[PDB]
């Protein structure tokens, strides 16, 4: 979480950064895989076919 | 000029951006954002109806409504994930009810 805190540029941990830091490992997201959590939002993702010419 | 007998040949010389744009645009605006996407009065007002019909003069905690908003747009952006992913694997690009209910169906959820 303090990680994504630095890449995002800022002091305090927000809630997103708490979903950032739990989802972008694989094995803390297996761990809380059955948990949403709040104001976290999701990861930026774009499938391959969605993508424009 | 004066070349009467086979003469010298040479010596002459609104905007509309395009469908799937914008939506992609939108799609990168609302997956870096975390703001809850239905509006509040409204959603509010829906759960008092369904509650109505549970039991009656009942009231809401503000944090409990909002722990309701929080799940039901969680369990829905997750569903639209599924979704996709299912219109995407029958050759197609939009979304049909046919891959809403195959997803639930997958889920197990009947």
């Amino acid at each position: 979480a303090g990680n994504a805190a630095r890449d995002n540029k800022k002091t305090r941990i927000i809630p997103r950064h708490l979903q950032l830091a739990v989802r972008n490992d694989e094995e803390l997201n297996k761990l809380l895989g059955r948990v949403t959590i709040a104001q976290g939002g999701v990861l930026p993702n774009i499938q391959s076919v969605l993508l424009p010419k | 000029t004066m070349q009467t007998a086979r003469k010298s040949t040479g010596g002459k010389a609104p905007h509309r951006y395009r469908p799937g744009t914008v939506a992609l645009r939108e799609i990168r605006r609302y997956q870096k954002s975390t703001e809850l996407l239905i509006r509040k009065l409204p959603f509010q007002r829906l759960v008092r109806e369904i509650a109505q019909d549970f039991k009656t003069d009942l009231r809401f905690q503000s944090s409990a409504v909002m722990a309701l908003q929080e799940a039901s747009e969680a369990y829905l952006v997750a569903l639209f994930e599924d979704t996709n992913l299912c219109a995407i694997h029958a050759k197609r690009v939009t979304i049909m009810p046919k891959d809403i209910q195959l997803a639930r169906r997958i889920r197990g959820e009947r």
